[PDB]
């Protein structure tokens, strides 16, 4: 309207508008989440917003001078590419906490497959 | 044919299970199975020899509150497998797959709840429900397109709840609330075109909606069998059984003795009550009766739990005597019972949540 | 004496008839149970030619963990079950109908063991075998026998189907078919005239009780202005004893008169009264001759032609309009001073008598349309419209109080013309038209099933009439009784005789719901003699909008049924 | 109860079952 | 199969995104205009010419739109939008029901895949087609309503592609050359200044075949009239210049992104700036004096750009299109500037706005001329909607 | 008649 | 908020089911003359004994032309006798029952057509 | 309970000059 | 009203809204900074007369400063394996994402054969090198995403160059860790060359009082409204599936959390699709007419200021 007084937001009682999300697609999103809870520990050691990784050493390196560094490979997998620290980096960097903002966007995609989809995966046309 | 108790399952949701079909279109050598519905649940049970019962499937409408209370096997034509339809208290009609574990088509249009479905003898794709929105549908699986619908100004006056197919799928008769007992025809040829067009209908290549058939006028009706609720309806042949509030199962026939099923008018406005079959104790109204495939046995459950088994191939089974097959630790009311396509087994359901099987000799 | 004699003999004949019952029932169930063998071996040989895929158990593959668990327990010795659960995907559900019938016009509807079989065995088993004594024993001793004179008069009688059967008392068949014999022209057209319905043209009137006056009313014969012409070589006239013969009505010959064609020249001449030329034409099997011959006969044999006519001499300039004001002025003040009534509008016929205080439609303060026999020019009757324009405004007579224009009537409205088109001028011809807005069906806020309108209609624009079956008042009050145990009542009260029921006949107009703030209104009005209710629009209403409007119901029963208002903040 | 460590209330409701990040959250009875 | 599943729960989330995105427009938006085309549109570009009315708190715009069907007849239409030109608005927001109304409608052989106007002559409008040809059309030639007799003769048709295209753009600077691209790996000039003579069918002048690939949209140079760019499948950008005395080799050439560019479009206000878009997520822009050097690159996308257009009446602020159902803006004045953790959170500096309205591929887009910053986007589920970004969000 | 249970 | 157009899914009144968009341009699915009440017409003529089956064919016909065209004026049955002619004539002369139907426009009783009417009904029938 | 409709409105008086 | 029933109706909009949580927070469907009321985030002004003309100057400026390492010669020589045979090593390269394909090409190329005898002995020799060539020249530089080897005698893959085509190996001795496919260690040399509560009814009969620390955030979202105010406008407008009240605390705030039994949680999509069979459902194969509609959902807000009496 122009200046009018505008309808209610509720009244006594109004026909079901029914609901898109459905129970089946509920319990897919509780078996994600759980999935998603035991592998990031998201609502547990990530705060809620972020995801933790575990690292393993896979290869040690010794250098031609006096210092050495170790390959890390975190347990979620692709979501976090390996990188290479330092001696004394072991017992200090073991778990990180890093943000779901600041996760690596193009495999962010990889920690859960209905965080983006393209929808006509299949395309007729362009 | 004597019966003996081997297994006595029990749901653990705890509501009336108002129906139970054995999967008549499995073969000889695969092992029984039948479907029992009953609250918002559908469940698949495996029969094995020595009594042994075995889950297979589960399903479930958690939301919006369905009721199972209907449930009917078929297959599917072009690929083999079975198919089994549920319906209920919303009066949406759910064809789902076993094999892939999901529900494949739904069909809404039923006014109100649906408490009947019956698949084609000589037609897989075509499915009847029977609802209490006064009306009969019959539904096309392989293409979702209503072929008819049976009802309107000289159809039922209330609740439709109950049909059933002749044996070889040429008419059906339907029984209400309203004391009634219609006959629909589908050998007819309104109604043979009707299923040829609903076969060749696609809506990508035409820009009108399939002309569903209304079927107001039925070819046949009576309120002189029953003075009550008749809440079941089979054919023994052409002489239909039916079943109401009154404890006795009454076998009759439309016109007179001398008229054949094929030739009776419209019109006609006279019946021939040519049996009936005594039972006890069952007043409450929506518990069914169900004959086997072969029709030589037909079961009925009282309120206590007692389950009335005839023998249909004595010469006279007016006067014949039942079976009365009973457990002492059953005594809910037996809603609906299937005997397997061999008829070696019979299955029955309470208002308790149990199933209970018998085995002939 | 007799007593026990005639106790012996009833129960060996019943105990044969129920002997040969039940010998039939016997055979019946052998043959069906043949039936039932043959075609379940068809079904089953039909069954055994395919294959079946056996279904399995079923195991948490997608949703792996969270899903429910579902469980089944044995009594006996079977370990317990369990299996994943798994639900089936959400179907939106739709709002609930029970099944109705299309209508676009009204249909008028009306509101131990025993058995006669037993009754035909008594009196034909008794009657083969004075026989008074029989009868008066088998009346005295069992309670529920008697009227043994009956019994004595059945035995006298041949107590045999010795009636005509479905010929009538009077066998008039098709008038083509061999057996056409000739019979009066009232006896020929008796079923025509009682069965046709003159105020909507339908035989067995769907709307209107066939308990009305027959065709045989006051009419003028003048119905030609009788032009002397030859017709042939056979004529009526032409010949000297054809003109004599014409002349005295205002030799025949042995000629193939059919039962058929006599009663069909009965017929025409019951109808033309002057001319034989036109008689001769429509009819085939006769020549123009033998129709004056006979004729000349028939008119020597009971009565000739009378033909009487009138010519209604008064008129004026106003003959129409200010006495009919004058008039209506009169009753209103005499007994119809208030309009918190309206009866139904019946056509009264009288032997000559004037539509005077006794007129049914005058004490029903109903003015005469075209199907009262009242007079040509009944004062009570309605004239028409005068207006040239849209009949739309309150100062045209028909749409004043409620009514409808009159096709006949109102000429100059445009009510008449283009009768089969839908470019129409008038705006008061739409309900008796069947003008209806095109209406979509769809689950409605507020309640279940609404209506909803395709295209934008301005304000008071007419939408589809309010179609049912008309039913009586006590008939209504059965129905919803259930109606209101069911809290969902589609009865839409016509006037004070008759009412109508959308329930199990109407319709897309049925669903439109109730609001307190509606954008459509409804009038019953009088269209051609019968009360309809018509939908018109309060405001203009936008396209995809729903239909709403007021069931004027009192305020206890609005609250309990229809008190879902669909606003909260509206002041 | 009324403590929550960072959302533990809605963390209790989502992983209910299934061994989950629950177990360090039990003060929730 | 699983990837149905996943599609399912995928359709399910992204309903409930458009209803929490529907539920937070007032904040994120001052103008909103939704619209549900019977048919979904693959092109969408205003009109130039506005429409203002006395005493109507509104002003007419134009559309030029069109309908990619599944079997019925495909149409160039051309919309008519009211836009609330004074600050109270446009029962509703101005008229009762007359937001929205499509009167043009010409018969198309084939969807409408690309629908650009002159500017030198608006009322003419070149289209692209399925076919092997290229159409133009005059709306001012064929009537409101259409023949519903079949194909409708267009002003003329233009040849020398062999399968479907894409690209089209027409020249700013000389009146009658037009650009067009396709799957072919060949970019091909016509002159439509004068072509009475021609027959209604107007055969190829020159032919670029450069490209190694599929070609993608080409767009000419905004102040100069003899060079434009294009964009291909190769993989690489390479800028081209007429009267060159050559069809072959370009006059630059390199390697634009890491995927398929599908992109075009040169800065109005800038004469060297040209920015493109890519399969790879990223919006880049170059330079027309360094172009073996990509200064910037854009980093928001989920899967794919498809349309970068730049904002008119803004030297330093672009939109890009993506089939992440996601309309960005960059406001590039804000390029590599310090922002504090939860500001650098929601993306980038460059980023001020992502359009969550849609939930399908957005199609086409276009900024509008004569209204500093409404936009007007079409995707694949018939949505378009007419959407101006909040005031306090810029400024 | 009614009482569709016990 | 504001809407223009139609906002929701619509079905059709008969069969419950929804209507597609291509299914509301050219159909409004309400006839004038529905099929169940040819039927009901067609059995109440024939339930009546003492009419004879000319009687009843003529009654069945004129119900149905009357049905499908839907007259309600009385200037308007001098047309509507002519249509009955040129549309249901020919079944007239198949069934062999003219008489009867010519014995229907005598109607003419009721004064709703002409003498003029029934002789050029009556000689267009042959 | 019964769907009702406003009932009559009149029938027009004598037309006669002032 | 059982406690079960409370559970189950507060974990149907939980479960999705803690979805949508990672899934926006990957993937934002509008920026958090942009909404009206967290104008608190993106404290940077729009004020700017940025020119084109000095773009290209500072990114010239730029990679002169940046442009530090521009380098480019090994051989096999193959030597024991640590452990507790024959052995191949390859050059294995990842392509770029195309239309063409869903995953990444990734190819690798022969470059010879080893044999390693297992477990060495300390001093016994008498650490394996690598092969290099001039496989990493920029043309194919910007062909590929990035490089790596793989060995094989048990997998284990390194990496030579990071995604920003940064040199990441240096002259050392390095030492893999074998994969199933301490421990099976490949070893080797080479050089190259206010406190606020929340409460959750339900039917007025079953309550949860839970106090939230980390307070200002979203507990469905963590997102960080910084104002009360704009916490409760972001609880009311993203998780409009519940009813929220706001409810005046001492040092703090209150609000009842109460399920939406109004939530239009309705198919927003076409009306038609809803109501279509299993599968052809949300097919998105192609175009679908439907009925037109205008929305206009926003036309000119007011604008109000951030003022605590629109919630009471
Ligand atoms: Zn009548
Ligand atoms: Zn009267
Ligand atoms: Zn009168
Ligand atoms: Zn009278
Ligand atoms: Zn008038
Ligand atoms: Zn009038
Ligand atoms: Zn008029």
């Amino acid at each position: 309207n122009k200046r009018r007084k505008l309808k209610n937001k509720r009244r006594r009682s109004l026909p079901r508008p029914h609901d898109f999300f459905d129970a089946q697609t509920l319990d897919a999103i509780r078996h994600r989440a759980i999935c998603f809870n035991l592998s990031a520990h998201i609502e547990s050691l990530g705060k809620g917003h972020s995801v933790v990784f575990h690292s393993t050493v896979i290869a040690k390196r010794k250098e031609d001078s006096g210092k050495i560094k170790l390959l890390l490979h975190w347990m979620p997998e692709d979501i976090l590419p390996d990188v290479w620290v330092n001696e004394s980096e072991r017992h200090q960097l073991k778990t990180k906490v890093v943000h779901l903002s600041k996760l690596p966007k193009d495999t962010a995609l990889l920690l859960d497959p209905n965080i983006y989809r393209t929808m006509p995966q299949k395309r007729l046309k362009r | 044919y004597s019966f003996k108790c081997v297994n006595s399952l029990k749901e653990d949701h705890n509501q009336p299970l108002f129906g139970v079909q054995f999967n008549w279109h499995s073969k000889e050598g695969d092992p029984l199975v039948f479907a029992t519905v009953g609250s918002n649940r559908v469940t698949l049970y495996e029969c094995h020899s020595q009594g042994e019962i075995r889950l297979l499937q589960s399903y479930v409408d958690a939301d919006a509150d369905e009721n199972f209370y209907t449930c009917a096997w078929t297959y599917d034509s072009n690929t083999s497998h079975p198919l089994l339809a549920v319906a209920g208290s919303r009066g949406i009609i759910r064809i789902i797959n076993p094999i892939t574990m999901q529900c494949i088509k739904h069909y809404v249009g039923h006014g109100n709840a649906i408490n009947e479905l019956k698949f084609h003898p000589r037609d897989p794709n075509l499915l009847l429900s029977v609802s209490k929105d006064h009306a009969l549908r019959l539904w096309n699986i392989q293409t979702d397109t209503l072929v008819a619908i049976f009802g309107g100004v000289e159809g039922h006056r209330d609740e439709v709840l109950s049909a059933d197919y002749d044996l070889l799928g040429e008419k059906i008769m339907s029984c209400g609330m309203d004391h009634s007992l219609k006959l629909w025809r589908i050998n007819s040829k309104r109604m043979m075109n009707a299923i040829k067009e609903s076969y060749d209908y696609n809506p990508n290549k035409t820009n009108r909606p399939f002309i569903s058939q209304k079927i107001h006028f039925p070819d046949f009706s009576t309120r002189d069998i029953h003075r009550n609720y008749v809440d079941c309806v089979r054919w023994l042949g052409d002489l239909i059984l039916s079943k109401s509030c009154e404890n006795a199962i009454v076998c009759w026939k439309p016109g007179k003795m001398e008229d054949d099923i094929d030739k009776i008018k419209p019109s006609e406005s006279n019946v021939t009550i040519l049996g009936r079959f005594d039972y006890s104790q069952c007043d409450i109204w929506y518990m069914r009766f169900s004959m086997d495939f072969w029709q030589k046995m037909l079961a009925l459950g009282n309120q206590v739990g007692k389950l009335y088994v005839w023998d249909l191939e004595v010469e006279d089974p007016h006067k014949a005597k039942c079976t009365t097959l009973t457990h002492h630790k059953c005594g809910a009311a037996i809603r609906q019972t299937s005997f397997s396509r061999d008829s070696s087994i019979l299955i029955a359901v309470c208002d308790d949540a149990s199933i209970w099987r018998w085995d002939r000799l | 004496c007799w007593r026990k004699r005639v106790k012996s003999e009833y129960m060996r004949l019943r105990q044969l008839k129920r002997f040969r019952r039940a010998d039939e029932v016997k055979s019946m169930f052998s043959s069906n149970r043949q039936k039932i063998l043959e075609r379940t071996e068809i079904l089953n040989q039909e069954w055994k030619q395919r294959r079946i895929q056996p279904v399995h158990i079923l195991t948490s593959v997608s949703s792996l963990r969270g899903t429910r668990e579902c469980s089944v327990t044995s009594d006996l010795d079977f370990p317990t079950q369990v299996i994943p659960l798994k639900t089936l995907n959400a179907v939106a559900s739709v709002p609930i109908m029970y099944s109705w019938s299309p209508l676009q016009q009204n249909f008028m509807v009306e509101d131990g063991f025993i058995n006669d079989e037993i009754f035909v065995e008594l009196v034909n088993a008794l009657g083969q075998y004075p026989s008074d004594k029989i009868f008066e024993a088998i009346s005295s001793m069992f309670p529920d026998k008697g009227t043994a004179e009956e019994l004595k008069e059945k035995y006298k009688e041949l107590t045999e189907q010795q009636l005509p059967g479905a010929l009538p008392p009077e066998c008039t068949p098709n008038i083509d078919g061999p057996n056409a014999k000739s019979v009066q022209r009232e006896q020929s057209l008796h079923s025509f005239h009682t069965l046709f319905c003159r105020r909507c043209f339908k035989y067995d009137c769907f709307l209107h009780p066939f308990h009305a006056t027959p065709n045989t009313y006051k009419r003028k014969n003048t119905e030609t202005a009788l032009d002397n012409k030859p017709c042939g070589p056979q004529c009526y006239q032409h010949l000297e004893g054809a003109k004599e013969f014409a002349a005295a009505l205002t030799p025949p010959e042995n000629v193939e008169w059919s039962g058929a064609e006599a009663s069909m020249f009965r017929v025409l001449i019951g109808t033309y009264y002057d001319n034989f030329c036109a008689i001769a034409r429509l009819i085939g099997t006769k020549t123009c001759r033998q129709v004056y011959e006979f004729r000349v006969k028939e008119s020597s044999i009971i009565a000739p032609a009378p033909a009487e006519d009138v010519d209604t001499p008064p008129r004026k300039k106003k003959r129409k309009h200010r006495l009919w004001a004058a008039h209506c002025r009169k009753i209103q003040l005499k007994k119809d001073g208030s309009s918190n009534h309206v009866y139904n509008y019946q056509p009264c016929d009288h032997p000559r008598q004037p539509c005077d205080s006794s007129c049914p439609c005058v004490i029903a303060q109903n003015f005469c349309e075209k199907f009262c026999q009242c007079s040509s020019e009944c004062q009570n009757r309605f004239p028409g419209c005068r207006c040239k324009a849209q009949c739309n405004t309150k100062q045209c007579p028909c749409y004043l109080a409620v009514r409808e224009c009159d096709p006949d009537l109102c000429l100059t409205c445009g009510a008449a013309d283009h009768w089969d088109s839908k470019n129409v001028s008038c705006k008061n011809c739409s309900i008796q038209r069947g003008s209806k807005k095109h209406l979509l069906l769809a689950p409605s806020d507020v309640a279940g099933w609404g209506i909803f309108i395709k295209d934008p209609v301005q304000k008071n624009e007419f939408i589809s009439e309010y179609c049912g079956e008309i039913i009586s008042q006590d008939e209504a009050d059965r129905r919803g009784k259930v109606y209101d145990k069911y809290m969902c009542s589609f009865l839409f009260n016509l006037n004070n005789d008759f009412v109508v029921d959308a329930t199990r006949k109407g319709n897309k107009i049925r669903f439109a719901n109730h609001s307190v703030n509606p954008n459509c209104y409804a009038k019953v009005m009088m269209v051609n003699g019968d009360h309809r209710i018509g939908i018109f629009a309060k405001r203009a209403i936008q396209t995809g909008e729903e239909l709403f409007f007021d069931y004027r119901y009192s305020q206890a029963d609005a609250l309990k049924y229809v008190g879902i208002e669909r606003e909260m903040e509206i002041p | 109860p009324p403590p929550a460590t960072q959302i533990s209330d809605l963390s209790k409701r989502k992983p209910k079952t299934e061994d989950f990040l629950t177990f360090l959250c039990l003060r929730g009875s | 199969k699983e990837a149905a599943f996943d599609d399912a729960v995928e359709e399910r989330v992204i309903n409930e995104e458009y209803k929490i995105w529907k539920k937070n427009t007032p904040f994120l938006y001052d103008l909103v205009m939704t619209h549900a085309l019977e048919w979904p549109s693959l092109t969408a570009q205003w009109l130039p010419d506005v429409t203002r009315p006395e005493g109507k708190d509104f002003s007419i715009h134009r559309l030029v739109l069109g309908t990619h069907t599944s079997d019925e007849q495909n149409h160039l239409v051309i919309a008519s939008v009211q836009l609330p030109n004074d600050d109270a608005q446009f029962g509703g927001f101005g008229s009762v029901s007359g937001k929205i109304e499509i009167e043009i409608k010409i018969n198309h052989e084939g969807e409408v895949n690309r629908a650009r106007y002159m500017p030198q002559n608006p009322c003419i409008i070149a289209t692209k087609t399925p076919s092997s040809d290229v159409l133009v059309f005059d709306y001012t030639k064929h009537p409101s309503k259409p023949d519903p007799s079949g194909e409708c003769n267009p002003d003329l048709r233009l040849r020398g592609h062999q399968k479907e295209g894409y690209g089209l753009s027409w020249n700013p600077n000389l009146s009658g050359h037009l650009l067009s691209a396709s799957d072919d790996h060949t970019i091909c000039l016509w002159d439509i200044s004068a072509v009475p003579k021609e027959g209604k069918v107007v055969d190829a002048k020159t032919i670029f075949t450069g490209h190694t690939a599929v070609v993608e949209d080409v767009s000419w140079h905004l102040l100069h009239e003899s060079l434009f760019g294009s964009v291909a499948d190769d993989q690489k950008l390479m800028i081209w210049d007429t009267r060159s005395n050559n069809t072959s080799k370009p006059s630059h050439s390199v390697d634009a992104h890491t995927a398929e560019v599908n992109c075009l479009s040169f800065n109005p206000y800038s004469e060297f700036i040209l920015a493109t878009g890519s399969a790879d997520k990223t919006v880049a822009l170059w330079d027309l004096r360094n172009l073996k050097l990509k200064l910037h690159s854009f980093e928001s996308h989920k899967d794919e750009i498809f349309q970068v257009q730049w904002s008119p009446h803004n030297e330093t602020i672009l939109a890009s299109s993506g089939t992440d159902r996601r309309l960005n803006v960059w406001d590039l004045s804000k390029i590599g500037e310090e922002q504090s953790p939860e500001d650098a959170e929601d993306g980038p500096p460059e980023l001020l706005f992502i359009h969550g309205g849609h939930t399908a591929k957005i199609s086409d887009f276009s900024w509008n001329p004569n209204e500093p910053w409404v936009i007007c986007s079409v995707s694949e589920d018939n949505i378009m909607q007419v959407w101006q970004m909040a005031e306090n969000i810029y400024n | 008649a009614r009482t569709k249970q016990t | 908020t504001y809407s223009s157009g139609h906002n929701r899914l619509y079905f059709h009144s008969d069969t419950c089911l929804p209507l597609r968009p291509q299914e509301m341009e050219v159909d409004s699915e309400d006839e004038k003359d529905p099929e169940w009440l040819r039927e009901k017409t067609i059995t109440q003529i024939e339930e009546f004994s003492d009419v004879n089956e000319g009687e009843k064919e003529v009654m069945k016909l004129w119900n149905l032309h009357v049905m499908k065209h839907g007259f309600i004026a009385d200037n308007q049955m001098n047309h509507a006798c002519m249509l009955f002619v040129e549309n249901y004539g020919q079944k007239i002369i198949k069934k062999n029952l003219c008489r009867n139907f010519m014995l229907h426009l005598v109607m003419h009783d009721f004064n709703l057509i002409s003498i003029m009417s029934i002789d050029k009904a009556v000689t267009k029938l042959r | 309970a019964r769907k009702s409709a406003p009932a009559t409105g009149g029938v027009k008086k004598p037309h006669r000059y002032r």
